[PDB]
RNA sequence: GUUCGUGGAGCCAUGGGGGAAUCUGGGCGGACCACCGCCUAAGGCUAAGUACUCCGGGUGACCGAUAGCGCACCAGUACCG
RNA sequence: GCGAAUGCCGGCAUGAGUAACGAUAAAGAGGGUGAGAAUCCCUCUCGCCGUAAGCCCAAGGGUUCCUACGCAAUGGUCGUCAGCGUAGGGUUAGGCGGGACCUAAGGUGAAGCCGAAAGGCGUAGCCGAAGGGCAGCCGGUUAAUAUUCCGGCCCUUCCCGCAGGUGCGAUGGGGGGACGCUCUAGGCUAGGGGGACCGGAGCCAUGGACGAGCCCGGCCAGAAGCGCAGGGUGGGAGGUAGGCAAAUCCGCCUCCCAACAAGCUCUGCGUGGUGGGGAAGCCCGUACGGGUGACAACCCCCCGAAGCCAGGGAGCCAAGAAAAGCCUCUAAGCACAACCUGCGGGAACCCGUACCGCAAACCGACACAGGUGGGCGGGUGCAAGAGCACUCAGGCGCGCGGGAGAACCCUCGCCAAGGAACUCUGCAAGUUGGCCCCGUAACUUCGGGAGAAGGGGUGCUCCCUGGGGUGAUGAGCCCCGGGGAGCCGCAGUGAACAGGCUCUGGCGACUGUUUACCAAAAACACAGCUCUCUGCGAACUCGUAAGAGGAGGUAUAGGGAGCG
């Protein structure tokens, strides 16, 4: 379940970490289909934009091909299941009957050797590629995508699964993590099952460090700041919070619907968040 | 145009001790060519030379009365002849 | 402690250079304005 | 912009919206209407007279090495950054 | 028209022959040069550093390096000396470090995008290094150059002619290069310690000693080949849509076989043709140093690395660059060409190269008690060790000294009796201190407190004995011990380096960070908890905009706020 320790020092009493029981299947990463360096960079061309990133271990990047019509109706077959610093999960090392290597981050409960398609001509197991329209309803489903065409963006993170809520017309209705109803369009591409490493909950960092080793820059509160950065700061004595809520540059940050309303990306969804 | 070359033989105490062996050192155009310079010797003196060997010299600050200048700023070579025939108009 | 000038000739070079001048429309203000003056070094000079 | 700062606010260019006519067509004479006068916009060029002195020379109720340009001298140099 | 503006500029005063003369490592003496010597040169003693106050590089500085002639000025004094002045020399590279090779962050930047203009983003490509690759080791020579000059010896790139072989060939594809941290098993090397063995000029002091007596040195480099230790790699056949395919190459599936192996390749070490070095001591010694004592010896044993085999092995999460050389397959092209291996002959270019480089030459206005990256950094004893004490090789006595030995200042040592009574406070100082052996409470998150607190021993000599490693099974050599018998001193980590302790509360969970240069904290941060927003051309931020961060992320993610 989770790999802990005994209070031997101080700062491990609570630091979990996750079960490396599926990282078996490959000790070594084949350096193939990865060659490209992630430039780490917290900032844009000079200014720190999002506000404490930077620092950790250097990380390097998995060339991800989620675009599943790649190859229509090719099968393959699952051979490893390793680590992946960049996303929250784990990714499934897997080989094509036509000889290609690909990296899919892999869903809940892979094996070794299993035959995975991505094409409509495909019974419902966990792995396949398939059209929304040919997701039956109530089948639990990730990485899907929201217009057609564009890769898998939608429900890619570790233990989240999007969920068929029926069907309207030509859009089907689906909801998101989240809990909002959305719906899309038929023919993109969708990966039944969850996606699992649902222990990313449960893990618990520790000390200070695994935040500094992950890359978190230490997130200073606004309670100790000055009055020229941000308008919490100053007070003598820890002077209550100078009547707003209010982030560094003046907009409110609790209760604030700062999503732009005349969006055309609206219009599509039916429910909003579930509570 | 022959873009000629060797201003003067050095005459020092290293130079008339490697006259005894085939060196024959001389300064030289500040922006010549170890090949130019076998390409110098080998006709404007009628030998065969072995190996050249050349070094950048920097010039020395120098000053007459109050007014700081320096000395100018020049490369100086060897060549090494092949064995049997030297030269014989270096005779200082 | 660390003084304030810790010399570097590469630093200096692409730092305070003729060419680290002329690629900014600033450098080109700096450079017509050494001329007017009548300086004899108009960049530092980096010694080789 | 013209003296014009929104005042009765013309004229000259226009950032946007509407939008024609070719001498019985238009613009101006300071909200505007009629008469009476001036001129052709929505294409372009133009010497001469006017400003200034890196430089050349002549002059000065201009100065005479703490003056005069920062430098009468091997000065925008030595020196500081 | 000057006497004032804490006026300015230049000169000269007072302070005054006053403070200081720059780490309290230390100087003394005899000769020599010289007009002049505590300070320059030589010799004999003494002291200091010796994980450097020694040596080798990269920074940085730019002739400060050497010789000869001098003290106009400088050296916190003098100075004949000088890193000071004048003149003359001195830096030698196919193999060392860079370019003619490549690339990361970043910068420039064909196309393209945006902005009043200057300009700002930006694909391909280019630049960009203490990153990858690439062919050199030993010794001598000068006053100044040395992996460069020379002596030995081994390699690399390119071209030409010949011999043999081949489907040769890219800015194309492919594997490899290609990588974290910690612990580390095996062998070797660097480095070091002994020997009754080898060689050497000498000595028997002062009581004893001609002997396992004292002292010094017992090496380095080295091609082919041969041994030792490792690293890498399964060898063939067919099919295959893929390598933004052109493939016999690679990936996938079927394998008669081999399979912890072996074969074939890649390193390190030893031996290896051979070459160089060869002391301590003694004569000639102005300096420098030269002959030396040899026909020099150049053998054995042990300790042993962070270094090499290396891309070794194991464990862990935080998941650990790119491209080039090189290996292989092909497109256009060429197959009288082109490529590979040998045999002989040629060519190998531009810059750095001296000296200081943990300081007197770098940065600090200074010959400044400050700071400056990497490597070697010995020996003996303290359990160990880069700590402590001393001392090899190497340097240095710190560039003002000589008297007297007042108060007073700094540093250090000691003290009858009291033992914190002084003070805002055991502030400061002092004790405890290292190792081995018994013992260790309240309380708790069961780890901790804890080295709790408290104590006993530590020196030397002899005898017996358990072993381990190398060596051969032990003789020899190192390490871990145990018991008994004695001996001396007040004191036995006899010197130096080395915890004061306990109880009780406040605050902060803890490690950590900050107010460079008066505040290291009850301030910041932190894991965790809660709220709010954001479904993606996201929210939010920078930018007029393009665009970028977010993020080559997807509500188990990201942003903001509060408590911690
Ligand atoms: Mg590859
Ligand atoms: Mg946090
Ligand atoms: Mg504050
Ligand atoms: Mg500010
Ligand atoms: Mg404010
Ligand atoms: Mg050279
Ligand atoms: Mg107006
Ligand atoms: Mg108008
Ligand atoms: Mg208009
Ligand atoms: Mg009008
Ligand atoms: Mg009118
Ligand atoms: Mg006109
Ligand atoms: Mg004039
Ligand atoms: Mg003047
Ligand atoms: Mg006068
Ligand atoms: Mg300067
Ligand atoms: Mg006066
Ligand atoms: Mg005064
Ligand atoms: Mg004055
Ligand atoms: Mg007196
Ligand atoms: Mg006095
Ligand atoms: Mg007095
Ligand atoms: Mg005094
Ligand atoms: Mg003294
Ligand atoms: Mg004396
Ligand atoms: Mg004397
Ligand atoms: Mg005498
Ligand atoms: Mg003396
Ligand atoms: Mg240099
Ligand atoms: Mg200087
Ligand atoms: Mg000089
Ligand atoms: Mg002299
Ligand atoms: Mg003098
Ligand atoms: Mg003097
Ligand atoms: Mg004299
Ligand atoms: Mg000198
Ligand atoms: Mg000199
Ligand atoms: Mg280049
Ligand atoms: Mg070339
Ligand atoms: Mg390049
Ligand atoms: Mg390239
Ligand atoms: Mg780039
Ligand atoms: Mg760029
Ligand atoms: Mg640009
Ligand atoms: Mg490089
Ligand atoms: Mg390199
Ligand atoms: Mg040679
Ligand atoms: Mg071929
Ligand atoms: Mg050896
Ligand atoms: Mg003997
Ligand atoms: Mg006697
Ligand atoms: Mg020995
Ligand atoms: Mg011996
Ligand atoms: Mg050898
Ligand atoms: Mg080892
Ligand atoms: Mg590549
Ligand atoms: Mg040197
Ligand atoms: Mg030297
Ligand atoms: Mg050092
Ligand atoms: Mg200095
Ligand atoms: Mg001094
Ligand atoms: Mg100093
Ligand atoms: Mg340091
Ligand atoms: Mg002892
Ligand atoms: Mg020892
Ligand atoms: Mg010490
Ligand atoms: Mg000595
Ligand atoms: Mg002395
Ligand atoms: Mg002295
Ligand atoms: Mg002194
Ligand atoms: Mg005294
Ligand atoms: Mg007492
Ligand atoms: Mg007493
Ligand atoms: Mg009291
Ligand atoms: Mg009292
Ligand atoms: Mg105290
Ligand atoms: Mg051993
Ligand atoms: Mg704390
Ligand atoms: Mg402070
Ligand atoms: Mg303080
Ligand atoms: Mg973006
Ligand atoms: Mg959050
Ligand atoms: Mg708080």
């Amino acid at each position: 379940a989770v790999k802990k320790f005994k209070p031997y020092t101080p700062s491990r009493r609570f630091m979990t970490v996750a079960d490396f029981s599926e990282i078996t299947k490959t000790e070594p990463e084949k350096s193939l289909v990865k060659p490209l360096k992630k430039t780490g960079g917290r900032n844009n061309q000079g200014r720190i934009t999002v506000r404490f990133r930077g620092g950790g271990h250097k990380r390097l990047y998995r060339i991800i091909d989620f675009k599943r019509w790649d190859k229509v109706g090719i099968p393959a077959k699952v051979a490893a299941i390793e680590y992946d610093p960049n996303r929250s999960a784990r990714i499934a090392l897997l080989h094509y009957v036509d000889g290609e290597k690909r990296y899919i981050i892999a869903p809940d409960g892979l094996q070794v050797g299993q035959q995975v398609v991505a094409g409509p001509d495909a019974p419902i197991q966990v792995g396949n590629a398939l059209p929304l329209r040919f997701i039956p309803v109530g089948t639990v489903v990730h990485a899907v995508e929201l217009e057609p065409k564009k890769g898998a963006k939608l429900a890619r993170a570790a233990g989240t699964s999007a969920q068929i809520q029926g069907r309207e017309g030509d859009y089907v209705i689906l909801r998101l993590p989240s809990g909002e109803l959305r719906k899309v369009h038929g023919e993109c591409y969708a990966t039944v099952g969850a996606v699992g490493n649902a222990d990313h909950k449960n893990i618990v960092l520790g000390k200070a460090g695994r935040s500094r080793w992950l890359g978190r820059r230490p997130h200073v509160r606004g309670a100790a700041m000055n009055p020229v950065d941000h308008p919490h700061g100053g007070g003598e004595g820890r002077a209550p919070r100078g009547r707003p809520p209010a982030s560094p540059w003046g907009w409110q940050t609790k209760g604030l619907k700062t999503r732009k309303r005349r969006k055309p990306s609206s219009r599509f969804i039916i429910a909003r968040r579930k509570k | 145009t022959a873009y000629d070359v060797i201003l003067a033989p050095v005459l020092s105490e290293k130079a008339y001790a490697g006259f005894a062996e085939g060196k024959y050192t001389f300064w030289v155009h500040p922006k010549a060519t170890k090949t130019e310079i076998k390409n110098a010797v080998e006709t404007a003196f009628k030998v065969k030379v072995v190996k050249v060997n050349t070094l950048h010299v920097r010039g020395k600050k120098k000053r007459l009365g109050r007014y700081l200048g320096k000395r100018p700023d020049r490369k100086k070579a060897i060549v090494q002849v092949a064995p049997g025939q030297k030269i014989e108009a270096l005779e200082g | 402690m660390k003084r304030t000038w810790q010399p570097n000739r590469r630093k200096r070079a692409k730092t305070h250079g003729f060419r680290a001048r002329m690629r900014t429309p600033g450098g080109r203000k700096v450079l017509k304005r050494r001329r007017q003056k009548g300086r004899w070094r108009l960049t530092p000079a980096v010694r080789k």
